[PDB]
């Protein structure tokens, strides 16, 4: 059923998203740009978050596709999800009535001496502004309200982040967005 | 920092941390981790209240500054804040003693 | 431990089994010695008078489980040439000394091994008499097939496998398990004066 | 003064108690019979101390160690051996210290086997000491440690060859070219290296020889190939 | 067998209370820490005087080096050294029944049951290292058949051809076979 | 006397607990030998250079390793960033105390601090750590101090046993 | 002055058994067993060990006999010799149980190859025991 | 991977090691025999590997006929980055987002004092070979890449376009 | 990919050589020599070693081959793929520049006592006498040295294995 819907130009990205699953989305969108140009790609996220890494290729690939890539959320998108959904064409980005929509830092670690653990404070304190920056921008919201919100661990339904700026529109014509 | 004032020792290189007390997994309802958080701010008060007494600043503002994030004192940051008093009595370094003999 | 290169593996031995050569690798177990009956049977199904050629590369095994393979290949109609590879320790040692007389061969740098039965007895007194009886009529069967196929008395099969034999494949020609070593000729090197 | 004390520590405070340890350190006996370990090495050294402290009468010191572990488990370090080393060089001036190896002294124990007072410095006939190939089973470093690393197992192999020079009274050349495979001496080739100064014969002796088991048969004719018959003694 | 039993006015361990008499229980396989402790016992009881040690013995096997470790030991004391068989005296157990009082002083329990057989090892490693550990493990069989042929007074050929599999032994089997003396009983 | 007597012989220990029995060797009023035999790691290290000066013996053998304190961090950016400064502050304390034990350079001692760094006897007693080296007569003069130190206690205690006995 | 012998075990290996029964037989004034509850093989032995006339066993004691066990593991010359070691220990605890039952060894053998239960009756009537508490 | 293996699309994605060597060189060489000029296009995304993997993958990917070019898709540390380096010159390609590392050999050892002497030199022989060939394949000096490579030295595409790792970043 | 290369006569013995996987290779050199008599067999080397029973059996089975058989070293080659690599034809043994080839005596498992340990040593004598001998007949080397360098584990590049003996060729002379 996933051939079909493959060849309708429709890409599911669903749970947890990691490095070879994002090699696997990142060649999908690929073939489907070089096939064909004009005709848009919808992008399904259902996932509960992510490597920073792995997500950033797959934004990286959505990023360059010609053709208008949508995204359509359906039930979670937590902090890695939730960008690459806030990362589809503005105006083209939709979510069900009833989906949740977390955006949050990344953890971390590190070990051993501790020239390695600078590094990685630099690392996560760089991921930290690098994911923010992108945010603010389609979010249409100061970067320092974007700060100030990637840290709070909340979720949020698709009419407060309609109203975020995150998504543009919900399936459903707001009849069954509940609280 | 609940000892008497002026009698809270410290050796000069100890580390003094205040975080927000933390409660262990428990599965149930959304009742139940409402009485949970009921619970962790009762305690949450009550060493606000403690720190309130010892460190001589407002109930509110010794939460804000302490209980609110896990945060760090040197000796001389902690000494700073009222956390300690002094150092252990006659405390004495070695190149100190050596320079004084 | 890849299940795409044991397929490239039983693709290679399914071309060789049209070949009518037959693999013994491994410990000689129930299900492995199931497979190569089932092949040793079917191989005589095909033909009645082309030889196979049966490749012995094992570390041991059950003794009920290589004498199902023993005894299959002695019943079918083909010769069944043994051929050591590697190593034939034990149960393959055995199976290589009874390919069919004349054509057991070796690889010149193959080691056979031949020692008495492994094995062990477990419960009360009375099934430790019948376990222990057992594994020495095992032994005493053994000993006496080796003693027919290698020209040796039983004594001197009996008194040499006591322990671990270890054996050149020359060494084995001499002894009586194999009869041949595979190998070409080598250009001679010339020394000086 | 403190004789008569040490007579009346037996009388009130040392016979009674129970522990074999505790009579053995009446007795001023110590025997290190384990790998050893850091616990070893901090218990021999308040041992010392305490036996110095008692009296400058002698200490008798029974060795049956494997070295610091075997082979086939965890090693630890070369720096226990040195402490008990060194603490027993320190007290030997005041304080007599026979030592005595029992079984086996493999590696580091032989150096403590080495260390005993000259002239006071045994093994049994039926023992073995062995200056065995140096050292550190320990192989949980990486290569960020490679730079310490070698300066390190030197610093810690030359080190011992120092020490065995300074109870051998050999050339450290020799001591170095014999690290690099285990060599296990005799007790009588012990005493002509210098390990130890005696070699404890016991009072009645059992083993005798077995050369009787020897062939000594006819060289073999000339035209018969031997068969392949393998046996076993 | 725990109960400390009385002594001349104290309440003592039943072990120590018995050591206190020479007398030394082995009752567990000899393995490093086993043989450390009664390697240790053996000394100090020679230290407190010379009269004699017996030993009872229980050892359901054991390790090759503690053992010849604990022969060693019992040998180099200046009290002479009587072993007795409570129980069973299997491997490196039936070779220090032959390890004290050569003369007639070696008994064994009615029901004891003895076992002999070549001792074992196991090594690995390079192939120049299987040659020094397979040398030093043929110069321990060799050893240990000698001080079993001198105890029992076996002929050495044989003792080699006898142990290199397991070899059990009744006390009548025992006498006649030289590994012990004298077969208790009721007096 | 009460001339405190640390034997050390320690190949690891976290460099916390080095400092603070750095630190409580210091704040006891009378003396403190310290005698370092073989090793002494960084906690072992901290505890050898807390001696008195004039009384911090190391044996010929004996290899003292400054280096900065090893860690792990698991939480959150602020808590990776607040335990990251834990641990450089830790690092400013263990140059403080080398350089109040050995009068060296804090850039130097920090940069000794992030590679790994062994020392010997001899170069021991050139950072700072040691004052004398520990050879036999060394050794030898401390067990007589240990002698002369213990038998006051050992005096008291012969009397004790006099009545007694 | 009578070594008194509450015996009340599940189970033991057999060859424990055989070697309290020596311990008992070793010292001269006489052994009073009394059983309780149950006394397996390696306890059975240890019941039938105490004095003829003095040995006594409790109304709801049930009394285990049974033949060795053992695992064994090696060359098949190995397993021979073990299971002859095997059976010469059966050997003996017939012989033992002959000793105290005064019963044909060979139906003592024949009634050890299986697990074998005695009420407190029977285990008087076979001679283990000598009477009810 | 065969949907991506036909578009002569080789994939050197996680941590290296002899497995996944294997089955990159065998891909290497018979894409190789399948068409010697049309070239070879690599992903990489690789937090590390055995260097002796990694020198095995470089070597094949030097030998064979196609450029290899390696584009870099998420990240590439401390041996994929060096096989991202080696990559043909003018096409070694990075994503925008993507982080590159570079950082010195690991491993461990064990044995006599002779053995693990034995390891450590040739753990600097991986070093000087590693460091010879990113002075080649960067254009900077050997000092320079030795003191890069001593201490973790995480970086931006852009860095690596001035530092020569990579050739330009695919925003196209 | 492996199979896509088995048609063009092309072995890998990549990984750590044991049992099964030694028994696949013995496989495919017969099915290879089945095929043809006369085309060339390239085997590529990558391994850290195993067995030396194994690895006899694939020496035996390349020594087989009526066909030609090249070896090429991958990276490493260590104490059973070293063996093997030197173990082709005169004037067709390979490596990479960056290859790291290391020779070594074989290893030995464990079942028993003394009796069988002294078995075992018997074995493991042979099969270093073996090795030695076979090792320094390609390498048109004295037993001597062979026997010197094989006991200890040193690793040696290309250029330095190519003035040993192990192998004809570099490829790109590097």
């Amino acid at each position: 059923p996933f051939g079909l819907l493959l060849r309708q130009r429709i890409v599911f990205l669903g749970g947890e998203v990691e490095d070879f699953g994002a090699d696997a989305i990142i060649s999908q969108l690929l073939l489907l740009d070089s096939q064909d140009p004009t005709k848009d790609i919808k992008i399904f996220i259902n996932s509960p978050g992510g490597s920073v890494t792995a997500g950033m290729g797959i934004y990286d690939a959505m990023m360059l596709c010609r053709a208008d890539v949508n995204t359509y959320c359906f039930g979670l998108a937590a902090s890695m999800g939730a960008f690459l959904l806030g990362a589809g064409k503005r105006g083209k980005r939709n979510s069900m009535p009833n989906s949740r929509i977390m955006i949050h830092q990344p953890l971390g670690g590190a070990s051993g001496q501790a020239v390695d653990i600078e590094i990685q404070a630099k690392e996560i304190m760089y991921h930290k502004a690098n994911l923010n920056r992108i945010m603010a921008d389609y979010c249409q919201q100061p970067l320092s309200k974007i700060e100030e919100d990637t840290d709070r661990d909340r979720y949020m339904s698709p009419l407060e982040a309609k109203e975020y700026g995150l998504i543009d529109h919900i399936i459903g014509g707001e009849e069954a967005v509940f609280n | 920092s609940a000892g008497q004032k002026g009698h809270r020792y410290s050796f000069p290189h100890a580390k003094i941390s205040t975080a927000p007390p933390v409660m262990n997994r428990v599965f149930g309802q959304a009742v139940d981790a409402q009485l949970q958080a009921n619970e962790l701010d009762y305690a949450t008060k009550y060493y606000a209240a403690i720190l309130a007494r010892s460190t001589g600043k407002d109930l509110e503002t010794c939460q804000k500054q302490y209980l609110s994030r896990k945060r760090y004192f040197s000796v001389k940051e902690a000494y700073e804040e009222g956390l300690v008093d002094k150092l252990v009595p006659g405390f004495m370094l070695n190149r100190f003693r050596k320079m004084q003999k | 431990p890849n299940p795409l290169v044991i397929e490239r593996f039983q693709g290679v031995v399914s071309q060789l089994f049209q070949q009518r050569i037959v693999r013994l690798g491994g410990a000689v177990d129930d299900d492995m010695a199931n497979l190569l009956v089932a092949q040793l049977l079917y191989l005589d199904s095909v033909d009645n008078k082309r030889d196979i050629t049966m490749y012995v590369n094992s570390p041991g095994g059950s003794v009920t489980a290589g004498m199902a393979v023993f005894d299959t290949m002695r019943h079918i109609r083909p010769d069944v040439s043994t051929c050591c590879i590697g190593l034939a320790a034990s149960m393959g040692a055995f199976i290589l000394a009874s390919g069919q007389a004349g054509k057991r061969y070796s690889l010149p740098n193959s080691r056979i091994m031949i020692h008495q039965p492994l094995g062990g007895a477990q419960g009360q007194a009375t099934d430790i008499e019948i376990q222990a009886n057992e594994i020495l009529h095992h032994k005493l069967t053994l000993n006496g097939y080796l003693a027919q196929f290698t020209g040796q008395s039983m004594e001197t099969i009996t008194k040499d496998t006591d322990r671990d034999f270890f054996m050149s494949p020359q060494e084995a020609i001499e002894y009586g398990l194999v009869d041949a070593i595979i190998s070409k000729p080598q250009m001679l090197q010339s020394r000086e004066v | 003064r403190k004789l008569s004390h040490l007579r009346k520590k037996l009388w009130k405070e040392a016979g009674p108690p129970p522990d074999l340890a505790t009579r053995l350190f009446s007795e001023r006996i110590m025997y290190l019979g384990m790998p050893i370990d850091s616990s070893v090495a901090e218990l021999l050294t308040a041992q010392l101390f305490v036996l110095v402290q008692e009296a400058p009468d002698p200490i008798f010191f029974y060795i049956n160690s494997t070295g610091i572990a075997k082979s086939t488990t965890k090693f630890g370090n070369e720096h226990e051996a040195i402490a008990v080393y060194s603490m027993m060089k320190g007290v030997q001036k005041y304080c007599p210290i026979y030592t005595l190896c029992v079984g086996n002294a493999f590696g580091e124990a032989a150096l403590l086997l080495s260390a005993g007072s000259p002239g006071k410095r045994a093994a049994l006939r039926s023992s073995t000491i062995m200056l065995r190939q140096p050292l550190q089973r320990l192989g949980g470093m990486q290569a960020s440690d490679i730079d310490i690393y070698r300066k390190i197992t030197r610093e810690k192999t030359a080190t011992m060859a120092k020490y065995l020079a300074a109870c051998t009274k050999k050339t450290e050349e020799q001591i170095m070219t014999d690290f690099t495979r285990p060599r296990y001496f005799n007790p009588y080739e012990a005493v002509s290296y210098g390990l130890i100064d005696t070699v404890l014969e016991p009072k009645e002796e059992r083993a005798v020889f077995k050369d009787w088991e020897k062939m000594g048969s006819e060289i073999a004719d000339l035209g018969l190939w031997d068969d392949e018959e393998q046996p076993l003694p | 067998c725990r109960p400390p039993g009385q002594r001349q006015s104290e309440w003592v361990d039943l072990w120590e209370a018995y050591t206190y008499q020479k007398v030394v229980f082995i009752k567990e396989a000899i393995t490093e820490d086993v043989a450390n402790n009664m390697i240790a016992l053996t000394l100090y009881l020679d230290s407190l005087d010379q009269k004699r040690i017996y030993y009872w013995l229980n050892v359901p096997g054991g390790d090759v080096v503690p053992t010849l470790a604990l022969y060693d030991t019992m040998q180099y004391v200046r009290s002479k050294t009587a072993t007795v068989c409570y129980g069973l005296c299997l491997g490196m157990g039936g070779f220090l029944l032959t390890a004290g009082g050569e003369k007639g002083y070696r008994f064994a329990m009615p029901h004891s049951i003895l076992m002999m057989h070549h001792p074992s090892g196991a090594s690995r490693g390079q192939a120049s290292e299987m040659h020094i550990e397979s040398r030093e493990l043929v110069r321990m069989r060799d050893y240990l058949s000698l001080l079993t042929s001198n105890a029992t007074g076996q002929p050495y050929d044989r003792v080699i051809r006898e142990l290199s599999r397991n070899k059990w032994m009744d006390p009548k089997q025992a006498i006649e076979y030289g590994m012990i003396d004298k077969v208790l009983t009721t007096p | 006397s009460k001339k405190v007597f640390m034997i050390i012989n320690s190949f690891g220990g976290s460099v916390g607990n080095g400092i603070t029995v750095h630190d409580a060797l210091q704040f006891i009023k009378a003396g403190s030998l310290t005698l370092a035999l073989g090793v002494a790691a960084s906690a072992a290290s901290l505890a050898l250079a807390g001696g008195t000066i004039g009384e911090r013996y190391v044996t010929e053998g004996c290899h003292t390793m400054i280096h900065q304190p090893e860690g792990g961090l698991n939480g959150q950016a602020s808590d990776i960033w607040i335990d990251s400064q834990e641990i450089m502050k830790i690092r400013l304390d263990v140059a403080e105390i080398y350089s109040l034990s050995t009068y060296r350079p804090r850039h130097k001692i920090l940069r000794d601090l992030d590679r790994d760094f062994y020392l010997t006897a001899m170069e021991t007693i050139y950072y700072g750590l040691a004052d004398e080296i520990a050879t036999n007569e060394v050794m030898h003069s401390i067990v007589e101090m240990t002698n002369q130190v213990w038998s006051y206690h050992d005096s008291k205690q012969e009397r004790l046993l006099e009545s007694r006995a």
